[PDB]
């Protein structure tokens, strides 16, 4: 279902930037000092709607970095092809391992 | 194991995720002036929409987008499926049958319900003799009946043969002998250019045939 | 095992039927060459029917290729 | 909706008239012309031009020889030397012409020029008989 | 302007004109020259 | 703040790998740090046969060669065609604004 | 590719013989970081990277195992 | 690119230490598994001989029975 | 058990008939290219003749394909 | 047993001959498209020839499919 | 006992040579259509060759069908 | 009697070669119709070439028929 | 024995399907000669469409050779 | 006994292959008729091209016949 | 020696693919005749395209002969 998230305020946040998280300013996982990493993990909710929101925000960050600029290249499409081929190899891990060339390795 | 490309029973996360691939490769529009891939995708879609509007007619308002979405679905599964470890959904006869049968039913049943006597006059191709008229009726019935089989087979069997011919060349590509490897890679470059062209041609064939069946 | 041996011979004999599709595709694209060289103002539109001429003939030959799997992985 | 110009030294038949279809008897075979037909040129033969006017009326004109020019703008310029209406033809004179042509063919002997004249008059006689009967 | 057979066969637009062999173009330019000479003769006679 | 549209996308080394991955290691491992990490990773996958060289590896190689040749031959033409279209659209919008003022 | 060879000479060379007392002072500092702290005060970006670096050392170990065993694909 | 950076001496020492350990571990494991492969080939030679003799006898008898059955079907 | 085996051989040899339907379809649509190159305004009736002619030719091929499900099951 | 099996083989091998009838039908209707594109005023007389071609083309198929069933049962 | 099987398979294989006769008949009547569209004045001469062509397009074909009886009952 | 059995089967296969003669004769006489329709002033000279095409095309099929006799009463 | 032997017959009978590739390639390049002779100014675009027809004919023939190699080795 | 039978069968199946040579010879000589009709001033160069085309097609047909005789006698 | 016998049948069945090369060669040189008849001022490029078409069609025929020898002696 399509609607802006409830934290979005068009009279405060300006135009809608879907890659931006409009909620309360939580510490990003990059700069967490790892002594509070369990507290950071417990602070973020594990709801499937929040997970799909974080996936969509990340996918829009990638769109904003590699596709949405005007003179974008074919680097995003090669990234998708390689990312899909690696993921589909990890899915078929057994189907490729069961046809190895060497025994011991 | 040769046919191991066509084994969707892969892991707990199965190979049916090959149908969510077109959601990744569809252009998302944010800015008012489009980017290069959005403009290129829209230009190709507008070109095919203009080509199909000639065959559609004015009484087919829904056929502008219903065949374009089918073209992009078939094209993305045929094109991004040829990359190595990616599962090809349209290789299986189930997906192509799932695309061809419902729209063919939506043509045949709606034509019979809407215009019955016009369809019965349309069975005779305007000039054939009356002794050959029941034969032409049987020919028209059979030719309409094997319409969705000849779409699903022409897509699935072509994709299966197109990837089995690559797998046969890959299995003979030994790594110890560099000469055989270079021959295999060069022949697979020729074969993969042929397979990419066949993939786009077969998606355009399906769009053209669905447009012709929608209009007629 | 006469059944599997005659299934191989049956699939091999049925695979001849794609030769007609190959000849039909060649005649379609040959007459596309002629039609484009005679009236190059309709280069797209002739090509569209030429693509249509690639479709239905191939739908006959690959039908024989369907039996080339049917006698093996279905029967 | 085809601009069909049909003129001659004697008469002018159509001048940019809108015509549905014209059946031209040419040296490359009797072919028909429709709007946006093809950009070909042609050389007329003794035969019958059939003209389909916009009201559905069909008219016929015997043409001896001329030039046919179908252009890119669906414009046709058939220009015979002696184009007549087929209704203004004589069948008996046509049969006499054909009989005299065959007599000249027989009496030509080793005269290749008169042989060519007899062959041409045979073609015209056959076309005139077929147009008068048709 | 009056063009011969070789000046017409070597033209750029003559490739767009169908069913053209040597005999058809030769016969066409012979009659087209005759028609143009007739049209100029009629206009010259009226002008004189 | 208002979102901005950069002219050029993010920097990419070796066709598809992001440049931020290579500059992430510059505090510790220099410039050949990431490259030797990728080299050791590929050697380890081919060593313990986690990545099995199957009939699809040569399909991936042939795709990589074809993709590099096609992109290097047609990337300028396709980017020029696309930027010509975007310029035409932006020109039409600017002409609309000027005509409305007039 | 000559600059890559230059960087390989600068960076892929064995350490200096005189820094052995220094690195032990570093190694015992890691022991001082293995008992007291200096790791629960580590940003996950930095921690990510420190792990990443180490994986590189282990991949150099497997490259050396490939050198010792000869061929790359398995033990032949 | 960027100016080159000298790696940390601990990183270089651990990396080349892991390289040396990898070379000696690869040599030791290859020498260990070579004897195991030789013993496996020794027993597999006898297993291959027994399997080949039994399978060839079974294949020959089954081929004889199949040819007799097909001659019965064809009537020749 | 030779009966089922020879049904498989007969079905495989019966599938060769779809080639000629593929070649006939190729000739029809190739000639549609040539015919449309000289008179595009007639194309609808031209298209109708193709949809007549292909509907006969493919039908002959389907008759042989019907024998692939008539000499295989009912006989 | 072998006779019924070989009757199935002969009927399958006889059913190839409808391919030539399918190709002849395609050539007839293709050239009908070509001929109508030159003189559409002959759209009946050309069509009479096209029907005559089909009335002989499928007759060859009506021999071969007959030579299947006559070989399958009668002979 | 196998002679009956040989006659059935041989007649079934011999009944493919009329496919080429069917394709020749289709080509003759197709080109009759085109040659009548181009030059309809000589219709009674075109038919005067086409039927002759049709006879020579089938005299060979019936010879193959002649073998389909000569292998079947005469030899 | 397997030797005479495959003599019959090999002869039945060798009689498929008459199909190519049938299609070749059809294409020769088809093009004779068109070539007469375009330039009917040299018709008998064109007719002589048609005989020569027939004098080759049927001959090729007759050679396949000859091989049937070589598989029946010569070897 | 029997299953291993009949794979040769299956592969050899599947080899016939590249005849349609040979015929289609010949028809495409023959009509490219005709298209070039008609309109020599478009020889760069005529050759591009003939390569497509050659590729699709090759695709059908290689599919038949794929099935031949499949029956010969992959089973 | 079985080997001589299979040589008979292979010789028949190889002698099938002169069919396409017969079709190519028919296409060459028919197209010579058409080309001479459209341009009778080049009847010596076209006949040379017809001789070259017929020689190459009959070379392919004799290659099939050579393979037939090799499989019948040599191996 | 049943497996060798089936190899000989498979080779005889695999040699029919040269028929498609024979028909493609006939189409190429027949259309070379027509093309040189229409435009005799470009015969070097026409002969270049005819050589390319003959080489590709003969390559498909030799591919069929290569498969007819690969399963005969090598495998
Ligand atoms: C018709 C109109 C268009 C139709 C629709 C097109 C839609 C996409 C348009 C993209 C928009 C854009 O930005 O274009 C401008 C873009 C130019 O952008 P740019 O970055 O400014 O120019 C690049 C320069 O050349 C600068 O680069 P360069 O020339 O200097 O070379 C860069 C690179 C050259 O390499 C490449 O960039 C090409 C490599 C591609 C092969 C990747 C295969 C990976 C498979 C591995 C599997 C395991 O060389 C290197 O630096 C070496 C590294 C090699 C790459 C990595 C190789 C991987 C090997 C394996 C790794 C493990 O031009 C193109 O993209 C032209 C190609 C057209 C697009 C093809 C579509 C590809 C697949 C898309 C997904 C499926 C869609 C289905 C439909 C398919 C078509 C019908
Ligand atoms: C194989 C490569 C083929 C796949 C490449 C795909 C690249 C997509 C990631 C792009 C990215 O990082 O920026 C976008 C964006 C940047 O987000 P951000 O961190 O908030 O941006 C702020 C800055 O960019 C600050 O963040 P940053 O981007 O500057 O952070 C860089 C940092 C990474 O930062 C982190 O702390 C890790 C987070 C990674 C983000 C990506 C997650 C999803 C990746 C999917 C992988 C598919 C395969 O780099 C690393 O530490 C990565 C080293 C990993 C080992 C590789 C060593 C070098 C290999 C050289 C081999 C040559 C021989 O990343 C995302 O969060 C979304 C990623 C897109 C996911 C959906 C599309 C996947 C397409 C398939």
């Amino acid at each position: 279902f399509g609607d802006y998230p409830a934290e979005y305020n068009p009279k405060v946040h300006g135009p809608y930037d879907p890659a931006r998280f409009y909620g309360k300013a939580d510490v990003p996982l990059g700069q967490v000092k790892l002594g509070e990493l369990s507290q950071w993990l417990g602070r973020r909710n594990k709801n499937p709607q929040a997970v799909a929101a974080a996936v969509s925000r990340g996918w829009w960050r990638w769109q904003h970095k590699y596709v949405l600029p005007r003179k974008g290249g074919i680097a995003p499409y090669i990234q998708l092809i390689v990312g899909c081929s690696i993921f589909f190899y990890a899915i078929n891990y057994g189907k490729m391992v069961a046809h190895r060339q060497r025994k011991y390795h | 194991s040769l046919f191991s490309v066509f084994d969707p029973t892969s892991s707990f996360l199965s190979n049916w995720l090959s149908m969510l691939i077109p959601l990744l490769f569809m252009v998302m529009s944010f800015w008012l002036i489009p980017s290069r891939p959005q403009f290129l995708a829209k230009s190709v879609l507008m070109g095919l929409n203009r080509e199909m509007s000639l065959l559609m007619g004015p009484a087919s308002f829904g056929a502008n987008i219903l065949v374009i979405a089918l073209f992009l679905f078939i094209l993305f599964n045929n094109f991004i499926g040829l990359f190595p470890y990616i599962f090809t959904a349209t290789s299986h006869l189930a997906v192509t049958l799932s695309l061809a049968v419902p729209l063919w039913i939506s043509f045949i049943l709606y034509t019979w319900i809407k215009e019955t006597t016009n369809a019965l006059a349309h069975l005779v191709p305007l000039g054939t003799p009356a002794p050959l008229m029941p034969f032409m009726v049987l020919m028209e019935i059979i030719s309409n009946m094997i319409r969705p089989i000849t779409l699903s087979v022409r897509l699935a069997a072509n994709m299966i043969a197109g990837h089995l011919l690559l797998t046969l060349l890959g299995a003979q590509g030994t790594l110890e002998n560099l000469y055989v490897t270079s021959i295999v890679v060069f022949s697979q470059i020729i074969l993969l250019m042929l397979e990419f062209s066949v993939a786009i041609i077969q998606s355009y064939v399906f769009m053209t045939l669905m447009t012709l069946y929608a209009s007629e | 095992d006469i059944d599997s041996a005659a299934k191989f011979i049956g699939a091999g004999a049925a695979t001849v039927g794609v030769a007609g599709s190959g000849a039909g595709i060649g005649s379609v694209f040959g007459s596309l060459i002629i039609g484009y060289a005679r009236n190059p103002s309709l280069k797209q539109q002739l090509f569209s029917y030429a693509i249509l001429g690639f479709a239905l003939s191939e739908a006959m030959g690959l039908f024989c290729l369907m039996m080339a799997f049917l006698l093996l992985f279905a029967f | 909706q085809m601009a069909f110009t049909f003129a001659a030294p004697s008469q002018v038949f159509y001048n940019n008239a809108n015509i549905r279809q014209v059946d031209v008897p040419s040296f490359s075979g009797s072919f028909g012309i429709l709007p946006a037909h093809v950009a070909t040129l042609a050389v007329l033969k003794p035969g019958v031009v059939t003209v389909y006017q916009e009201d559905g009326s069909t008219k016929k004109y015997f043409v001896s020889s001329g030039t046919v020019t179908v252009n890119d703008d669906s414009s046709v310029q058939v220009l015979a030397e002696e184009a007549v209406p087929v209704e203004n033809l004589d069948l008996q004179a046509a049969r006499d012409i054909l009989s005299k042509a065959q007599s000249d063919v027989t009496s030509a002997g080793a005269d290749m020029l008169k042989l060519a004249e007899g062959q041409i008059a045979v073609e015209v006689g056959e076309a005139l008989v077929k147009a008068a009967e048709g | 302007p009056v063009f011969s057979k070789n000046a017409i066969e070597s033209a750029d637009s003559i490739a767009a004109y169908d069913s053209l062999d040597s005999d058809v173009i030769q016969s066409y330019v012979e009659y087209s020259l005759a028609s143009l000479i007739y049209y100029t003769m009629k206009e010259n006679a009226t002008s004189e | 703040p208002r979102p901005l549209r950069p002219v050029n996308p993010g920097k990419v080394r070796v066709g598809f790998v992001p440049e931020e991955w290579f500059t992430f290691f510059y505090n510790k491992t220099g410039v050949t740090g990431p490259y030797v990490l990728g080299a050791g990773a590929l050697t380890f996958l081919l060593s313990k046969e986690i990545y099995v060289v199957e009939h699809e590896f040569y399909t991936g190689v042939a795709i990589a060669i074809m993709g590099t040749y096609g992109v290097k031959k047609f990337g300028k033409q396709i980017a020029d065609y696309a930027d010509k279209g975007i310029g035409e659209i932006e020109q039409s919008f600017k002409e609309y604004q000027d005509s409305s003022k007039i | 590719l000559a600059t890559f060879l230059k960087y390989a000479k600068v960076e892929l060379t064995p350490p200096g013989p005189a820094d052995v007392p220094k690195i032990q002072e570093g190694i015992q500092n890691l022991i001082h970081s293995a008992k007291t702290g200096k790791w629960k005060q580590v940003s996950v970006r930095e921690a990510w990277l420190n792990t990443l670096i180490v994986t590189e050392i282990a991949m150099w170990f497997f490259v050396g195992e490939c050198i010792g065993k000869g061929s790359v694909i398995g033990y032949r | 690119f960027a100016p080159p950076v000298n790696v940390s001496p601990l990183i270089r020492a651990g990396r080349y230490g892991a390289l040396v350990v990898g070379i000696v571990y690869g040599s030791y494991r290859f020498g260990s598994l070579q004897k195991r492969e030789n013993e496996w080939r020794v027993e597999e030679a006898r297993r291959k001989v027994i399997r080949d003799a039994l399978n060839a006898e079974n294949k020959a008898k089954a081929t004889r029975e199949e040819m007799l059955y097909l001659a019965k079907e064809t009537g020749v």
